[PDB]
């Protein structure tokens, strides 16, 4: 039991570290931004109606 | 050359916008990143300038 | 957890210029094309002001 | 035991030797630079707004 414990911490840490590396990146990190869309003039404009 | 030109001259005003938006966010760090992207995108599109107004 | 944050800047560092290069290489390639279209263009006059037709 | 605990000790000092020397150099110890990139005037400029 103890030795197959230590299995499964080293595929937890294997795993959230691969994912938490990839959440870096332009890309990714202004998909986070609500406004990145690049069509906040023109709804601007269209809020004036 | 004429249509690669009018490319990168709004290509840098996605990123000239994508700049202020982090700047209301305060993410300053992100900002510069998005300057770095704008700048090369300027000096090579005067390289066009100069190339097509030759030809 | 020094070494993490010493190699997480300098990875950053990298693809920031893998973008640069990548801009670069369409406006070297643009002119590389065009640089070799006035070089045959060069030859061809070249050739035929060599055969003077006119003078003969 | 004795006889393999001294191999760990090797292999670990000589992991450690070659990535702190490394860790020398223009290149490496500017990136630790928050403003090292080059844009700063600019990011002036665009806080005037």
């Amino acid at each position: 039991f103890e030795r197959m414990e230590n299995k499964v911490l080293d595929m937890e840490a294997t795993s959230q570290a691969a994912g938490e590396l990839a959440g870096f990146g332009i890309e990714n990190q202004f998909a986070q931004l609500e406004a990145s869309s690049g069509v906040e003039d023109e709804l601007a404009a269209l809020k004036a109606s | 050359t004429e249509q690669r030109l009018n490319q990168d001259t709004q290509e840098a005003k996605k990123w000239e916008d994508r700049a202020k938006l982090a700047l209301t966010n305060g993410e300053e760090n992100l900002a510069r990143e998005a300057l770095a992207r704008k700048k090369s995108l300027t000096d090579t599109a005067a390289a066009y300038q100069t190339q097509l107004a030759q030809q | 957890r020094t070494m993490s944050e010493n190699l997480r800047r300098n990875l950053a560092a990298l693809e920031a210029k893998i973008s640069e290069a990548k801009t670069k290489k369409n406006m070297l390639q643009a002119r590389a094309k065009a640089a070799k279209a006035n070089a045959e263009l060069q030859q061809t006059l070249a050739a035929a002001a060599a055969a003077a037709a006119a003078a003969a």
